[PDB]
RNA sequence: ACGAGACUCUGGCAUGCUAACUAGUUACGCGACCCCGGUCGGCGUAACUUCUUAGAGGGACAAGUGGCGUUCAGCCACCCGAGAUUGAGCAAUAACAGGUCUGUGAUGCCCUUAGAUGUCCGGGGCUGCACGCGCGCUACACUGACUGGCUCAGCGUGUGCCUACCCUACGCCGGCAGGCGCGGGUAACCCGUUGAACCCCAUUCGUGAUGGGGAUCGGGGAUUGCAAUUAUUCCCCAUGAACGAGGAAUUCCCAGUAAGUGCGGGUCAUAAGCUUGCGUUGAUUAAGUCCCUGCCCUUUGUACACACCGCCCGU
RNA sequence: AGCAGAGUGGCGCAGCGGAAGCGUGCUGGGCCCAUAACCCAGAGGUCGAUGGAUCGAAACCAUCCUCUGCUACCA
């Protein structure tokens, strides 16, 4: 079963996001944002470079991710609107950073759900936030609160003890931080 | 934006040529009712005639030629 | 992109009989497609389902077809 | 009824294949080898068990009934022009058979064809279009 | 003067005219069935052309009205009206090294002419298969597949010259493919009121490479023909592959049109996935443009004229 | 004798738990009257080898082999 990343139901516009193409269409795209529980998305023909295109294919290759910059969000009606275009590469080694510790921290917690044997998103969004989004929410730190926090309680059991979510659940999900995060 | 434009109800009065690279589009003088003085030429796609009434959702463009 | 994979289940087991007989006498429209959709089992058994109720009297017929039929439930009062 | 029986049995093993018991009972014994849809509804027409019923809930008196029927054809009154098999070239008698017999009496033939050395056996052999059809254009998937 | 137009064929209508036992309608009588009337493509004979058939004629001409236009050639819309642009046939000067010597007792020249490149018989090949391309047929399903019932057409063709080979109603046998006796038609006379398919109604199936799809492959039985193996064609039972709406690219069409669907003719002893016609159901979009690919006229420039797929400079 | 770099498609190279790709070489197709430019698709991989924990390593661990960056022949 798959939850969202964060709390954020939909990402704040200007924000850079890991995105997967599904399909390509005639007037835009659809794409599918990872850390955002695979919403579809959109992306332009006219929002792809500032420059000539020769070839439709050789820079959206529908199957491989890609790096995109939110443009407009609209939370009434689900629709997101992406840009390519605006992408810098000084953003970027963040950008995928964040992606693969918010996606390790994602299957560390799937995993230990998996072997608690709990299948309700309900139960998984429960879970997750006890586990990760209150020291998400209390470092302020949208990504940087994870991967800090299992780091600085691989070693030290009093940090990773504070969150009060179970006694069990918890320590096999501390176990299976300290066996990964080493 | 920040700008919720609200939206005009215009009454096309004559009929121009059809611009357009292929003849796609056609020019009308639209007038509207709320002001019967106002009148914009505007750039409308598809099948038109005199007497049908267009619903513009920005009443300050003025309208650009084929390219 | 989540595939899960369909099991329609052919004959009824003991819960999903009268979980049938308290939610589909209280829904306002009644096709065998929509109950096969919603309650996970195979279409011969919907059809099978709702001309059983037909037959008890709970299940108002209003459009007899090759192609499909049409159900709605009865009056309150 | 309409409630599921007890002991229904997932899984059939009828002449050592799986044969589940969620399909029709006039197809479920369509994935037998050798016995096909049409084969089907004749065996189940001679043996009084209704069509409209499972696989799953029969009984094993009927089980066994129309195994013993698809084992022994003619001796049900079923006409001797209903049989995959007619005037055997080795024995000479009408014989429907079934999927690994089948599959053996096919492997023979050919075997017997390639001893014969016949144009058919040689194009069975060679691994070719045998029917007399062209092959200039059709038949690309044969090899790489 | 030619081309266009004008012309010819067909479609769309006239309750008016000319005539129909090889086409019918309406009345009357007989006959069958039901509960006093209804049904009968059951039988027969008193008028007629309402259906059908086919001849002469009629009708549409931008005729009437209102706008635009030198108020000229014309355009737009509307009323009455079966139609206010039906579809085709024929189709000028000048040429293409366009295709055909394999349509010809149409033919120049060249080759061969008795161990023949003539002719005839027997066997084989034209199908052969690591691959590429074009025109096509069937599908990827639930607006669907299977199983019953109900119900509706129009173009045609049909016993042949040396030439042998036609279309079939009815009765029996067999699941079917088929076989045997009997009759009709040289044809509005008989097949035939051509009980066509797609559709319509009602079960079974339930999103599963599945009852979708039928490729591949095995066995048996009939017909044609002198002869079917490299399976002629058909029928029966098994075998159940790829295929989940198709990349770059590209074809055809705007009204009973595209598309779905079946039936005739041509090949035919045996015979349609091809071609040419016919009828059934029946749409979305558009009344514009020169952007792409091209065409017609005029002006301009040219070092090209087997004519830009031209011409031509230098290391 | 010993320490580190590297072991990935014909070649060069990126990749560290949810997971065989890029540039380029070959073949085929399209575009054009034709060719070169241009576009598309496919084939080609024990990720050097072994064993283990790990739900599951091209990767985490230990060893071996190969070529360089280096101390050098050290009885």
């Amino acid at each position: 079963l798959s939850c969202r990343f964060y709390q954020h139901k939909f990402p704040e516009v200007e924000d850079v996001v890991m995105v997967n193409v599904r399909s390509i269409a005639e007037m835009g795209a659809y794409v599918s944002l990872l850390e955002y529980n695979n919403i579809e998305g959109m992306i332009l023909l006219s929002e792809l470079s500032r420059r000539r295109i020769r070839s439709i294919n050789k820079l959206i290759r529908i199957g491989r991710n890609e790096c995109v910059v939110v443009i407009r969000v609209d939370k009434e009606k689900g629709y997101i609107d992406l840009s390519k275009r605006r992408v810098s590469p000084e953003e970027a080694i963040k950008c995928e950073d964040k992606f693969t510790k918010s996606k390790t921290v994602y299957s560390i917690l799937r995993h230990v759900a998996e072997v608690l044997e709990y299948t309700k998103d309900e139960q998984l969004e429960s879970l997750f936030q006890r586990t990760a989004w209150v020291f998400d929410d209390k470092y302020k730190r949208p990504g940087y609160g994870a991967y800090d926090a299992f780091k600085h309680a691989v070693s030290d059991p009093s940090i990773l003890d504070s969150l009060d979510l179970n006694e069990d659940e918890r320590e096999v999900l501390i176990n299976n931080i300290n066996r990964r995060l080493t | 934006t920040s700008r919720v434009q609200p939206i005009k109800l215009a009454r096309v009065t004559k009929v121009l040529g059809r611009t357009g690279s292929q003849g796609q589009c056609t020019q009308v003088r639209v007038e509207f009712m709320d002001d019967t003085s106002r009148s914009i030429i505007r750039n409308v796609k598809g099948p038109v005639r005199e007497g049908d009434v267009l619903t513009l959702l920005e009443s300050e463009r003025e309208a650009r030629r084929l390219r | 992109k989540v595939r899960d994979k369909l099991n329609n289940l052919v004959l009824f087991d003991k819960a999903t009989y009268d979980k049938l007989c308290k939610e589909v006498p209280n829904y306002k429209l009644i096709t065998p497609a929509v109950v096969s959709e919603r309650l996970k089992i195979r279409g011969s058994l919907a059809r099978a389902a709702l001309q059983e109720l037909l037959s008890k009297g709970l299940i108002k017929l209003v459009s007899k077809h090759r192609a499909q039929v049409i159900y709605t439930r009865n009056t309150k009062g | 009824s309409l409630v599921i029986p007890e002991k229904f049995q997932h899984i059939l093993r009828v002449l050592n294949t799986n044969i589940d018991g969620r399909r029709k009972i006039a197809f479920a014994i369509t994935a037998i080898k050798g016995v096909g849809r049409r084969y089907a509804h004749v065996v189940l027409r001679k043996a009084d068990i209704d069509l409209t019923k499972r696989a799953g809930e029969l009984t094993e008196d009927e089980v066994e009934r129309v195994i013993t029927i698809m084992q022994n054809p003619r001796q049900y009154k079923i006409p001797d022009w209903f049989l995959n098999r007619q005037k055997d070239v080795k024995d000479g008698k009408y014989s429907q058979v079934l999927a690994n017999g089948l599959d053996n009496k096919l492997r023979e033939d050919l075997e017997r064809l390639k001893k014969i050395r016949a144009h058919r056996g040689l194009r069975h052999f060679w691994g070719l279009r045998v029917r007399g059809q062209h092959t200039k254009t059709t038949g690309r998937r044969g090899r790489t």
